[PDB]
């Protein structure tokens, strides 16, 4: 199966076939979408169907998805659960998870079947209930422990993890220990889980079971998960609304109040770089021959974007690190918006913070907005003028709504990421042609020795070491290779 | 067990782990030649 | 074109209630908000549907290649 | 190495020509070949199928076909197909004589 | 600045399942 | 209100084209410089 | 004489010797009675574990799992759920039937 | 330093064979069409660029092509020697 | 100026130049400004930001400045800017209505929605270019939730019943 | 009794051979084929 | 030219047949616009293009 | 469907063929006639 | 797509009954996944979903000509009170069941009426299979083009791909 | 020769237009909905001489 | 410990309306599994009656082909189901309708000027230029002639308009009904809309009279909060009359001193109709399809 720019070798992998009814079109699991760099938006690949048994016998033991777990560019895990199934796993692995007893034994069967030969026992075995005497319980990272339970090899013992979350401590509430992730003898006993346990991340819960089992249990787990993290959606769904956008009242006051201390902040950084002082005001003809003077030269027209760029560049970081914890209306867990920011399951805390506090500056080129002959950054402005929201910063927010002066300055900002993006791949594509005429030909040989193909020797070992960089990932995990010691045995 | 094994195309990997990230590093000035010009000479 | 015979997401028939609409509207010169409410609809998945119909049919037929224009 | 006598549009290429380009002979019919038994559709999601498995439509099932020389053990499955024929999904398409 | 005009004249007009104009 | 859909408005524009002007007369200043660009031709000073 | 028997499969790559545990494949069937069943074969006592699962949607076949503790194989514990959900309907049809008569 | 700007981890197992490549005839070669002039495999450089600009050379050279690069297997059609060409498989057959 | 352009007074009235109105502020009548003189004028973008003793010229309406399918986007305003872009692009790869005279023409390939709809949510400018007699597209029901597992990356899922009852069905 | 349809006046018109393609009161030249009675099947659907 | 919403309809057209363009061969084909320098006005270009093209061009 | 051709081999019959995979004419009776091809060439006036 | 550059393609025809469904009895005809808006910051489908359902049911259409609202005049103050008249949720929730389970989700589905458009290349003319087919007259390779019935490009890069995974048989 | 130029957009010239290229002049009026075909209208273009280019400015 | 006579003594059925086409009424102390199974089946597996094989003699209109197939097949029929039965299709085309699965409605509508007095009306101005759903006639093959006199089978909804039409075009076609659920198409679903929703519950905490319980009453649909005095305070009235529109949740008097949630065994089934069946005739199939359902898996041979 292939992904048309083929700018590595996992792009180009070796599939088994589920024959499909009522399709046309070729349908892919989503641990495959990372690493040929692919997404449902009409893109095409090529399925590629090999005729005699040589090649079978290489596209089930060379090129197979489940031998590129890791990629070899540095040895970092491509292959994990998304955008959704993370984001589920904040919600099951919680400590509000509850599930009775007709609950848990349907959530087991939903994601391992017996039948399929997913089990390694011919009997799904359960789990004593968590909490007994009122009413019988499962929590829910008692779920996780129980698909490891079956889907792990009985003979060998279980798994043995300390890692960490993308989450931090407070956003759970006082003395919650849910940031370390601990899995002892296969059992999940402390911590949620992340993109960085079961996404595309190394030193998870799925880099681990890669290590200690092997990649075919690996394979195994991802869809395991992927079915688990699918019914649970089914049952419980996860949503994102307008509430979750909007600052609470309280909070709302607050960015009022820090950014009607920036009014002052575009004249103040312009008094600085013309070397005035005492405040003085913007309309002063001193001033503003020196701003003509700094607008003719390039050298001089940087040092003033620098100097007050990263002066509000403050005031944008005074907003954010006041409000999007405690301004917001929905506090962490029921806030999906923060949840799919927090988690890693898509976006980013600056994607959070436009939409809740302020866009920021829209820096062109690196330097700032560009200006007119007449010193005009728009038509809308007095020339030479020392605000800062002339300039190009943006007070306002994708929540309330960005002024016509402001929503000319960001679409300045949004076309030079995509005339830059058509001038991106043109440049490194030819880069990687002409490496790959050179070291083509280039193997290791049965002496430990790289050559090339003629026989001329290149080095002496791969690295100094002849280690394959796809293997190397725990072996310097020395702490991990002793608490797993029976197992790795 | 965790050597290289004899046969292993480590002139495509070694260019494929070089071009591949350098799709990623196109932009702007955030004093020396930066980013793909730089890896260009 | 005309009007669609039943409601895309809960499945009422609403394509005799077009001519109905826009008696109420022309005759009984009422709101479009009241009109739908006295013809039945009342989940707005189908009070949407005789709401924002374009009805471009009477717009085709005036293209009639079987009689003298 | 030419010199024509005017703007023919780029004039009548030699055999220079279809050996050095990006396209011509030695990069597009040598190291850039056009394959049988190859299909290209559009991509779907499916948390269903596995994470070592590609979903084929049945439009692809019926087309894309793999030689199996006919044994003692085969024998059994490989009647099915040519009774099912090149329509009916468990199938195929024709058989090549020895 | 004049704000965005509000529609004067808007009344329930959503109701729980077997409950028509019951309210007054 | 704030807006509205024309409904009659429409239907009875659909059912019997304006027999004097056209209506949307925005439509027509959006291609004034293509259709004017053409009557400068033979139109205007000089012939 | 020609029931139909391919409804109701018993698969035996799942199944154990005793007969206390078994996975079942009825085709054509989905979460509508996959999952009224399951509530029902889920108030035997003597199940230990039960759960349906549908292996893809876009075909209907629907995979349920019985297993038991002991005297009663997972066979006997499929036709006593199959049988209160029998009884479970005939309740529902009679007491809307009488409020029916009732107005 | 370049990719360590960018936050982009790549090993120096890769950085080394580069460097080593460069540095193979004790000069500092490139990749491009004069760093590749010093090569054994005709087809390799006839595929690459300036295809019958090596040609000339080639075959003023009388040069005999190996075949044992990738690009010039490709050509003649010939098995790659890297990876699962990289030996023979034999058939042990037991009678005399 | 020190170092600027040229000075002078250049009058223009000739052909193929690019005009636009806008409000001068004494008289307040429609006056109209092309790109020459724009730079160095002082065109207040609201009556409600005309500054004293600079601003001697007002827009009529700030939507004056964008295109007439960059405003047909509902609130434009509050999108991230790429995505006004794409839907500038998206807008035109539609199947909508190419027009109503199709018995009378002969193409290579029209493509034609069946049953469109107004929106409920449209611009003012919606109903002065007549964008009635073209309907592109159709209101759905839509609900932002995660609950299927086939929706992701851009991946969306459509009804099968409103589907059968015809839902964006086109020819 | 086959018949066409002139796209200009839209009057109905058997045009045998050995005729020129034109309206026959007009002299129009596009000239359209009408259809007839003839069964075809659908499913609604 | 001169010709009503209801006589577009009666010749064949749509009712608001917007013009512009020209029919080639049935393909409907029209003129692109084209940016070129404003007319008539001296513009004082810098630019590297001229020194490449004799000796002692600045 | 079909069209007029040479005999086919085999022995089969004095035949007709028909091209079925853009490239193997069989005969009537489905003998692939051995070594055909049905050629083309590439446009994607002026 | 929608009007906000929200586009991507239908990824199962899923049936009715097994779709979540409302208090009122609607089932959604499109569901769009929440993870698209972190990332895309599409603010403006989020109150088009908003102005849609109370356009719906107070029979009014609502204007979005852009820089209508202020900072002062947030629109989700404006069409959120006018869905609390009609006797909805402020913010555009509604309590949606499950429907394979049938129970209750675990908080209110963001419901709405958004204009969808439908973009005008599909499945049907873009697909395409060869086992084998016309070939090539000078190189007998297969032919480029879908309608000839013609075959897919093994290019460059991806002969590079196959060199890397060490799979000298693929290549062959 | 009229009918030629705006077939192909084929600007052919003895004398020498000030223009820059000779070719793209004309372009189909696509009538896939009616905001691709109203939007050729308001279509302008700096020139095809310039995405040959490799500077963005 | 449960049992289908302890189901038996906590089952309750509450009818609140009953109507020719709708139908609200609460199902007490069953389960989530067991009452989705009835919407389930409702929706789905009760069969219907509606238009499958459309041929057309002619169509010289404006509406498609298959576009005005399309619009015949979502017409509801007032046909009662067990008066036909079931189609089969391991048979030809020549012996697959009968008179006992089939009904054949037929179309013949042809439009022409009329000389009217006169931007006129066109019901004025021309003859049928109008298709309504009235005009799809049936025609009775066989013997559905002494077994449909009673009920002639009508569209039931008779205004339906199915196309429009200018003079010198006609239609002419003749389709067949066919018997089908739900789940084949959409077009055989005997119901606008079948769903339940669970009874809210409004849990007062802390005595709210006085001032406050007046702001209290606002944030609900009217009939559901009530008062009396300082006592008999702010109680509720009718829990099933409220929407959850979570309005009192917002407000920071308030945020504390009531929590909203639902009765987890309480439904309300709201059954509407497509007007070929009465409403709770479409319950009582659907209750009699999931125990038919179950029989034929116990009376049934266990596979290998
Ligand atoms: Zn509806
Ligand atoms: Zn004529
Ligand atoms: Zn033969």
């Amino acid at each position: 199966m292939n992904r048309q720019p083929t700018l590595h070798k996992a792009s180009m992998m070796g599939h088994k076939v589920r024959v499909l009814p009522n399709e046309k079109t070729l349908r892919l699991h989503y641990a495959n979408t990372g690493a040929y760099n692919a997404d449902f938006d009409g893109d095409e690949m090529n399925m590629h169907f090999p005729q005699n048994e040589n090649a079978r016998a290489e596209a089930l033991n060379l090129a197979n998805t489940d031998s590129q777990y890791l990629t070899p560019t540095s040895g970092s895990p491509v292959r994990g659960l998304i955008q959704d199934h993370i984001s589920a796993g904040v919600w099951l692995t919680s400590k509000d998870s509850f599930f009775t007893r007709e609950q848990y034994q349907q959530y087991i069967y939903g994601c391992i079947r017996p039948e399929d030969g997913h089990t390694t026992r011919s009997k799904i075995v359960t789990l004593p209930p968590t909490i007994f005497k009122p009413y019988p319980l499962w929590t829910g990272k008692q779920i996780i422990t129980t698909v490891l339970l079956n889907v792990t090899p009985p003979d060998m013992p279980g798994i043995n993890l300390i890692s960490k979350n993308k989450i931090k401590n407070e956003y759970w509430g006082k003395g919650s220990l849910e940031n370390e992730v601990l899995f002892k003898d296969g059992a999940l006993l402390c911590g949620i889980l992340d993109k960085s346990q079961y996404g595309a991340s190394k030193y998870g819960i799925v880099h681990s079971l890669h290590e200690v089992y092997g990649p075919e249990v690996a394979a195994k787990v991802l869809s395991v998960l992927g079915r688990l993290f699918t019914n649970y959606i089914t049952a419980t769904a996860f949503t994102c609304g307008m509430d979750d956008l909007r600052l609470t009242a309280e909070g709302n006051k607050w960015r009022t109040d820090i950014l009607k201390t920036s009014v002052d902040t575009g004249r103040e950084a312009a008094a600085e770089v013309t070397n005035l002082d005492k405040d003085t005001p913007a309309d002063d003809p001193e001033l503003l021959k020196r701003l003509q003077e700094i607008l003719r030269d390039n050298n001089k027209s940087g040092i003033l974007d620098a100097v007050t760029s990263s002066k509000v560049n403050a005031i944008t970081s005074q907003v954010v690190s006041k409000c999007v914890p405690d301004g917001t209306m929905k506090k962490f867990p029921c806030n999906s918006m923060q949840a799919m920011a927090l988690s890693g399951a898509k976006g980013s805390n600056v994607n959070v913070s436009q939409i809740m506090c302020l866009l920021g500056q829209q820096a062109l080129e690196g330097r700032r907005v560009p200006v007119m002959v007449s010193g005009k950054t728009l038509p809308s402005f007095k020339p030479y003028e020392t605000d800062a929201m002339a300039g190009g910063y943006v007070k306002g927010r994708f929540y309330s709504g960005i002024k016509p002066q402001e929503y000319y300055f960001h679409c300045m900002a949004g076309r030079e990421g995509l005339i830059d993006t058509a001038v991106k791949t043109s440049r490194s594509g030819y880069l990687q042609r002409c490496l790959t005429k050179q070291l083509e030909g280039v193997h290791v040989s049965y002496d430990n020795s790289i050559r090339d193909a003629d026989g001329t020797l290149v080095q002496f070992m791969y690295g100094g070491d002849a280690i394959d960089i796809t293997k190397e990932s725990h072996m310097t995990q020395f702490e991990f290779c002793l608490d797993n010691y029976y197992a790795l045995l | 067990r965790s050597l290289i094994n004899p046969g292993e195309a480590v002139g495509i990997i070694a260019s494929q782990s070089v071009g591949e990230p350098s799709t990623q590093m196109t932009l702007n000035t955030f004093n020396v030649t930066l980013g793909i010009p730089r890896l260009r000479e | 074109m005309i009007v669609p015979v039943r409601c895309f997401s809960c499945g009422k028939v609403v394509g005799d209630k077009w001519e109905s609409y826009l008696n109420l509207l022309q005759e009984d010169e009422l709101d479009e908000g009241t009109a739908l409410s006295r013809l039945g609809l009342k989940r707005y998945c189908c009070r949407r549907m005789i709401l924002t119909h374009v009805d471009l049919i009477e717009k085709f037929l005036r293209y009639n290649p079987l009689e003298k224009r | 190495k030419a010199q024509g006598r005017t703007s023919g549009k780029v004039p009548i290429p030699g055999v220079k020509q279809a050996l050095e380009k990006k396209e011509g002979l030695f990069r597009k019919h040598m190291m850039g070949k056009r394959v049988n038994y190859a299909a290209r559709s559009v991509i779907s999601p499916d948390p269903n199928i596995e994470t070592n498995e590609i979903g084929v439509p049945p439009v692809f099932a019926v087309k894309l076909t793999y030689p199996e020389p006919v044994t003692a053990y085969n024998i059994a499955e490989l009647r099915q197909a040519v009774i099912n024929g090149p329509d009916k999904w468990p199938g195929a398409t024709q058989i090549q004589n020895e | 600045r004049k704000d965005v005009p509000k529609v004067e004249g808007l009344k329930l007009e959503h109701f729980a399942t077997g409950y028509d104009a019951e309210d007054f | 209100r704030t807006a509205d859909f024309r409904t009659l408005e429409r239907e009875s524009r659909f059912i019997n084209p304006p027999k004097d002007k056209s209506a949307f007369p925005l439509l027509q200043e959006a291609v004034q410089p293509h259709i004017g660009s053409f009557n400068a031709l033979t139109e205007g000073p000089d012939g | 004489e020609e029931p139909d028997r391919e409804k109701i499969k018993l698969l035996t790559q799942a199944t154990s010797e005793d007969g206390t545990s078994a996975s079942f494949q009825i085709v054509e069937e989905d979460h509508t009675l996959g999952n009224a069943l399951r509530y029902v074969i889920m108030k035997n006592p003597d199940v230990e574990f039960c759960g349906y699962s549908i292996p893809h949607p876009s075909e209907n076949l629907l995979n349920i799992r019985i297993q038991t503790y002991g005297e009663t194989t997972a066979v006997d514990a499929l036709q006593k759920g199959l049988k209160d959900l029998m009884d479970l309907c005939d309740v529902v049809e009679s007491k809307f039937t009488e409020k029916i008569k009732s107005m | 330093n370049v990719f360590s700007r960018y936050a982009i981890s790549v090993s120096f197992r890769h950085l080394d064979l580069i460097a080593d490549m460069m540095t193979r005839q004790g000069t500092y070669l490139a990749f491009n069409r004069q760093g590749m002039e010093t090569s054994t495999s005709s087809f390799m450089k006839m595929s690459y660029e300036t295809t019958c600009q090596f040609l000339t050379k080639a075959v003023l050279d009388n040069e005999r092509e190996q075949l044992d690069s990738p690009s010039a297997r490709i050509v003649v059609g010939k098995l790659n020697n890297v990876g699962t060409g990289s030996f023979d498989v034999l058939a042990k057959v037991p009678n005399a | 100026s020190t170092r600027g352009q040229y000075p002078g007074l250049y009058l223009f009235g000739g052909h193929s130049r690019m005009l636009r109105p806008v409000r001068y502020l004494p008289l307040d009548k429609e006056d109209i400004v092309g790109p020459f003189e724009q730079v160095y004028m002082n065109i207040a973008v609201t009556p409600q930001e005309i500054q004293n003793n600079v601003h001697t010229h007002v827009e009529f309406t700030p939507t004056n400045i964008l295109s007439i399918l960059a405003n047909l986007t509902p609130f434009s305003d509050f999108n991230q800017s790429p995505r006004n872009m794409y839907q500038c692009q998206m807008g035109k790869q539609t199947m909508g209505t190419p027009g109503v005279a199709l018995c009378h023409r002969s193409d290579n390939k029209l493509y034609r929605l069946q049953t469109g709809q107004t929106p409920i949510v449209k611009a003012n400018l919606y109903d002065d270019y007549g964008m009635d007699n073209f309907p592109n597209g159709f209101n759905a029901v839509v609900a932002v939730i995660s609950y299927t597992g086939y929706d992701m990356d851009d991946a969306m899922i459509i009804n099968k019943s409103a589907d059968e009852r015809g839902f964006g069905y086109g020819t | 009794t086959l018949k066409y349809i002139c796209a200009e006046c839209s009057s109905k018109l058997s045009l045998s051979r050995t005729d020129a393609v034109r309206c026959k009161d007009c002299g129009h030249r596009i000239l359209l084929k009408a259809r007839t009675k003839r069964l075809v099947q659908f499913e609604a659907r | 030219n001169k010709m009503s919403p209801y006589e577009l309809v009666q010749h064949k057209e749509e009712s608001d047949e917007i013009g512009g363009y020209f029919i080639v061969n049935g393909i409907e084909k029209l003129i692109r616009m084209l940016i070129v320098q404003r007319r008539n006005h001296p513009m004082a270009i810098i630019r590297p293009s001229f020194a490449n093209r004799g000796a002692s061009y600045s | 469907t079909f069209i007029r051709g040479p005999i086919c081999g085999t022995d089969n019959c004095p035949s007709r063929l028909w091209r079925i995979i853009d490239g193997r004419r069989t005969c009537q009776y489905g003998h692939v006639m051995e070594g055909d091809v049905e050629f083309n060439d590439d446009e994607d006036l002026g | 797509s929608s009007r906000h550059g929200q586009k991507g393609v239908c990824s199962r025809k899923w049936p009715t009954i097994d779709m979540p469904f409302s208090e009122t009895g609607i089932q959604p005809d499109i569901i769009i996944n929440p993870h698209a808006f972190p990332s895309r910051m599409t603010i403006g489908m989020f109150v088009e979903s908003l102005a849609g359902k109370a356009g719906a049911l107070h029979g009014i259409a609502q204007d979005s000509t852009p820089w209508i609202f202020n900072e002062d005049d947030t629109p989700a103050d404006y069409f959120g009170e006018q869905l609390a008249k009609a006797g909805y949720n402020y913010h555009g929730n509604e309590p949606m069941y499950s429907g394979a389970t049938g129970e209750e989700l675990r908080a209110d589905i963001y419901v709405g009426v958004v204009y969808y458009q439908r973009l005008r290349h599909m499945v049907n003319d873009k697909f395409q299979v060869r086992s084998t087919g016309p070939v090539n007259s000078l190189t007998m390779q297969p032919v480029k083009g879908r309608k000839r019935h013609g075959g897919i490009r093994v290019g460059e890069m991806e002969r590079d791909a196959l060199i890397g995974h060490g799979t000298s048989f693929l290549l062959q | 020769k009229m009918q030629y130029f705006l077939s192909t957009g084929n600007l052919v010239s003895q004398s020498g237009l000030d223009l820059q290229q000779v070719s793209g002049y004309t372009v189909v009026a696509e009538k896939i909905n009616f905001y691709r075909f109203i939007s050729h209208f308001r279509m302008v273009h700096r020139g095809s001489f310039f995405a040959q280019l490799k500077t963005t400015t | 410990e449960w049992n289908v006579e302890k189901f038996k003594k906590d089952f309750e059925v509450n009818i609140s309306s009953l109507d020719a086409r709708e139908a609200n009424f609460d199902l007490i102390n069953i389960d989530t599994s067991i009452a989705n199974a009835f919407r389930r089946i409702m929706i789905s597996e009760v069969p219907s009656v509606a238009a499958e094989y459309v041929y057309f003699f002619n169509n010289t209109s404006v509406i498609q082909d298959e576009v005005l197939a399309h619009r015949i097949g979502l017409v509801p029929l007032k046909v009662d189901p067990d008066m036909l039965t079931w189609v089969d299709s391991n048979l030809p085309d020549d012996e697959k309708f009968t008179d006992e699965n089939t009904i054949v409605l037929s179309l013949n509508v042809k439009c022409t000027r009329n000389p009217d007095a006169p931007s006129t009306d066109p019901k004025e101005l021309y003859n049928n230029a109008h298709v309504y759903a009235r005009d799809l006639k049936f025609e009775p093959q066989g013997r559905q002639s002494t077994t449909f006199a009673d009920c002639p089978v009508v569209p039931a909804d008779p205004d339906i308009l199915l196309a429009k039409l200018r003079p010198g075009q006609e239609i002419s076609l003749k389709a067949h009904c066919i018997l089908g659920i739900g789940g084949d198409h959409a077009k055989f679903s005997p119901v606008s809309t079948a769903s339940y929703r669970l009874l809210p519950q409004i849990n007062i905490l802390q005595p709210i009279k006085g001032e406050s319980a007046r702001r209290f009453q606002k944030c609900f649909p009217p009939g559901v909060i009530g008062i009396d005095e300082g006592s008999d305070e702010a109680y509720v009235k009718d829990a099933r009359k409220d929407t959850v529109s979570r309005e009192v949740l917002r407000y920071e008097e308030f945020a504390d001193k009531v929590k909203l949630g639902r009765v987890r065994n309480h439904f309300i089934f709201n059954v509407e109709s497509a007007g070929a069946m009465t409403p709770e005739e479409i319950f009582f199939k659907s209750v009699r399809i999931l125990k038919n359902k179950a029989e034929y898996l116990k009376n049934c041979p266990i596979t290998q």
